[PDB]
RNA sequence: UCGAUGUCGGCUCAUCUCAUCCUAGGGCUGAAGCAGGUCCUAAGGGUAUGGCUGUUCGCCAUUUAAAGAGGUACGCGAGCUGGGUUUAGAACGUCGUGAGACAGUUCGGUCCCUAUCUACCGUGGGCGUUGGAAAUUUGAGAGGAUCUGCUCCUAGUACG
RNA sequence: AACCGCUGAAAGCAUCUAAGCGGGAAGCCCACCUCAAGAUUAGAUUUCCCUAAAGAGCCGUUGAAGACUACGACGUUGAU
């Protein structure tokens, strides 16, 4: 169950001989450096530590560069933690690599991102509220909540009450997408489906949790 | 509070509130609730005496 | 009445209470209960007396099952307990092949059953189980496990039926 | 079966049980003199 | 002469041990709640703190009469709509063991500031040991 | 409550109950099968669009697995509407000598408030977390989600 | 859960129940997704640093991030 972290490269299509267009977008992955291992006696869980990725070391700081020197592997992007079992573990040791070759043609994996940020929206748009009327004398409520809540009793807006707010910009994960193509030479995974986030956005790609 | 100290300090020695207060009139010992809180409170051997002589008038 | 009745033990059985934990032995096999808090085994010739501990009627009701159970056990670790089923249907048959059973009775697939360990089942014809069992409630609970994929129909009386077990026949087309 | 508030004895193969603090009637003769109180 | 309080300072509060194992959960809890308020004590005084730590094993033994293992029932309410949730005395000390002692004793204590502070002092441990062996708590049996 | 607690209906947005409309599990059946009927369990989800009328309702058309019964100030006008009712104009029928009147009708007829507090939706600042810091995290807990048709096949078999 | 049991006494029988053992629902608790240590019980792990350090921020160039914020990137050892 340990995955791996890309970049959304954008999508493109993939045609089949039959004449079908395959909807995919494009994962580059570069080598997912293994800079921790976590296991039942240190930390009471199992897990895998990976960086990505390349940073600079003016904006490595000296915590960070240390602790990415004990594993020996050089310093990415990011840190991201895949949690794991006694199976996952089994030949990822610290300073090791996870190429795109953890995922085979055909198989469903789970994409997570950060989603677009569509900023501050009203409810028409964050929770599909209906509109009100357009004409027939409507006020100035055409984009309007309308009613919150009931009289007198219960008194209070009820919580989790679909409001206006910060829309996007979260973190999704779509379950079942089909791996099109893996090319670990190329630092290439294509998977059929669309992918959250926007093309740069880092991804964290994981073999399926429904299967 | 007088009568939540006198408790505790009878029940340090084997015996409760209204066991020792009844004892204490069947001795014919006047000693108010204040006086007798501030000897358990700040003179644990006197309350024992006290106690002793409550426990044998029962 | 049940509790007052002594358990019989015939020359093979032996029964050793240690600890609340009966432990009945014999020629068949081994079998073993809880003895109630309740209820006292005393042991003597051949025979095994159950009493009530503090005399009551809780204490006389819980050493009567006592009894009832420890007699259970006696004679099937003696000779055993055997239930047997009828499979009425054209196309109802089972086939019994080591610890498990396979029915074809009536579905769109064959329902395997595997028996509890302590039932064993065996098939002389193809609609006939026939299960021989060391004790009573698990070979009661493997009939009735067997019986309950395809009960008897009143219509036309097909299923898995028991041995000695009416069937109520209802009329279909009563006008 | 029947759940009422008043069960009894419709004849002879009927017969009360209690089970679970809650009163049954039982009929070998007729499934539909089965009963439950409530 | 007058009645003196207990001045937070001058008081020491001493290490227990009591073993849950088999006792009935409000019985066991009433004489906690008295330790944790400091009631045994002839210094007691409402407003301060006099009470005893009690270190608590064996929680997920203790035992309570009747059908009350089944049938005693512990609701919450999240916060939102409908959400009322029901536990189970039974499903709660397989989920949770120390969860049943603690809402029992914090029934019985104070409902303020002072109740928070000493509720501060039960320490609550499903199994036979415990972590306060550097404390030396003496057996209570309570 | 008259030093004012805005009516009916619609729209928007709900929230709870179960006496359940569908879907789920059952007993009985005057249950052959298919369909049902009745009752028990069950509130997780789901539970139409139009014509008419201000309607709620109701009738009807066409669907749907179903088109639930209710509570929430007959939920919701400091969220919208303003068709009905309930001002001032006018007319008819009717009553009255008349001024006028009518749970009779008819045509027309100003809907304010920049949100302090609680609530709620989002998003920050502070301090704390037994020296400080950069990261990665476990999960006590909370929320979301929970629907269902049809076809084929088993099999035109079981049943008749 | 309703319901259906197995064995079984009270109550020589019978009996799903009193002891004991089963089956069983879109319901309950998990499992899935998101959030989550202000969980003041404030948890864990790895690194770094302590005569102003390790770092953080201001500032600047900014971003499919954004009302302001915050968050992300970069500032000549540089493609912000």
């Amino acid at each position: 169950a340990i995955g791996l972290v890309g970049k959304k490269c954008g999508m493109t299509r993939v045609f089949t001989e039959a004449g079908a267009s395959i909807p995919v977008t494009v994962v580059e992955i570069s080598a997912n450096r293994i800079t921790q291992v976590k296991n039942t006696d240190v930390d009471g869980y199992q897990a895998i530590q990976v960086t990505t990725g390349t940073r600079r070391d003016s904006r490595v700081t000296a915590a960070q560069k240390g602790h990415f020197a004990k594993a020996g592997v050089a310093a990415g992007r990011g840190v991201w933690e895949f949690r794991a079992n006694d199976s996952d573990l089994e030949g990822r040791e610290i300073g090791g690599e996870i190429l795109a070759d953890l995922f085979e043609q055909g198989q469903m994996v789970d994409v997570t991102g950060n989603s677009k940020g569509k900023g501050f929206q009203g409810g028409v748009k964050r929770h599909n509220f209906s509109m009100q009327d357009a004409t027939h004398g409507n006020s100035v409520s055409h984009r309007a909540i309308g009613s919150t809540g009931q009289n007198q009793s219960p008194g209070k807006v009820f919580k989790g009450k679909k409001m206006p707010g910060q829309m996007g910009n979260k973190r999704v994960t779509v379950q079942g997408l089909e791996v099109i193509s893996v090319d670990v030479e190329k630092g290439l995974l294509v998977i059929k489906g669309a992918i959250p986030g926007a093309t740069g956005g880092d991804v964290i790609v994981r073999p399926s949790v429904k299967a | 509070l007088w009568i939540a100290r006198i408790n505790a300090g009878a029940r340090l020695n084997g015996l409760s509130y209204s066991r020792f207060i009844n004892g204490m009139k069947k001795a014919n010992i006047t000693i108010d609730r204040r006086v007798l809180a501030d000897i358990a409170m700040h003179d644990a051997a006197t309350f024992g005496a006290l106690v002793e002589k409550a426990k044998a008038e029962l | 009445r049940v509790a007052k009745a002594p358990v019989t033990l015939p020359n093979g059985v032996s029964v050793t209470l240690n600890d609340r934990q009966v432990e009945v032995k014999g020629k068949n096999g081994n079998l073993s209960l809880r003895l109630h808090d309740l209820v006292e085994l005393k042991q003597e010739d051949d025979v095994v007396t159950l009493s009530p501990t503090v005399d009551s009627k809780e204490a006389m009701m819980h050493t009567g099952t006592i009894r009832a159970l420890l007699n259970n056990y006696v004679i099937g670790v003696t000779e055993g307990f055997e239930r047997r089923l009828q499979l009425i249907g054209v196309g109802y048959r089972a086939q019994a092949t080591g610890n498990k059973v396979t029915l074809n009775v009536g579905y769109s697939h064959p329902v395997e059953y595997t028996l509890p360990e302590g039932v064993s089942a065996e098939t002389p014809t193809q609609t006939e189980i026939v299960l021989k069992s060391n004790d009573k409630q698990q070979l009661g609970q493997a009939a009735a496990k067997i019986r309950g994929f395809r009960p008897p129909e009143p219509y036309k009386g097909k299923g898995i039926r028991y041995s000695d077990e009416h069937v109520i026949r209802k009329e279909a087309k009563k006008k | 079966m029947k759940v009422q508030a008043s069960v009894k004895k419709i004849c002879g193969s009927c017969k009360v049980v209690r089970r679970k603090g809650r009163v049954h009637i039982i009929c070998t003769a007729e499934p539909r003199h089965k009963q439950r109180q409530g | 002469m007058k009645t003196l309080s207990a001045k937070p300072a001058e008081v020491t509060h001493d290490w227990f041990v009591v073993d849950a194992d088999g006792k009935t959960l409000g019985r066991l809890a009433t004489q906690i709640a008295s330790r944790l308020r400091g009631k045994h004590k002839t210094n007691y005084t409402p407003h301060v703190d006099t009470g005893d730590f009690i270190v608590v094993i064996n929680a997920e033994k203790i035992a309570v009469t009747g059908k009350k293992a089944q049938d005693k029932k512990y609701y919450r309410h999240s916060g939102y709509p409908g959400g009322i949730k029901e536990t189970n005395f039974t499903k709660l000390i397989a989920h949770k063991p120390e969860d049943v002692l603690h809402k029992a004793v914090k029934g019985m204590l104070p409902k303020g500031p002072l109740g928070y502070a000493m509720i501060k002092k039960l320490k609550l441990y499903a199994g036979t040991d415990h972590p306060h062996e550097a404390q030396q708590p003496k057996e209570l049996d309570i």
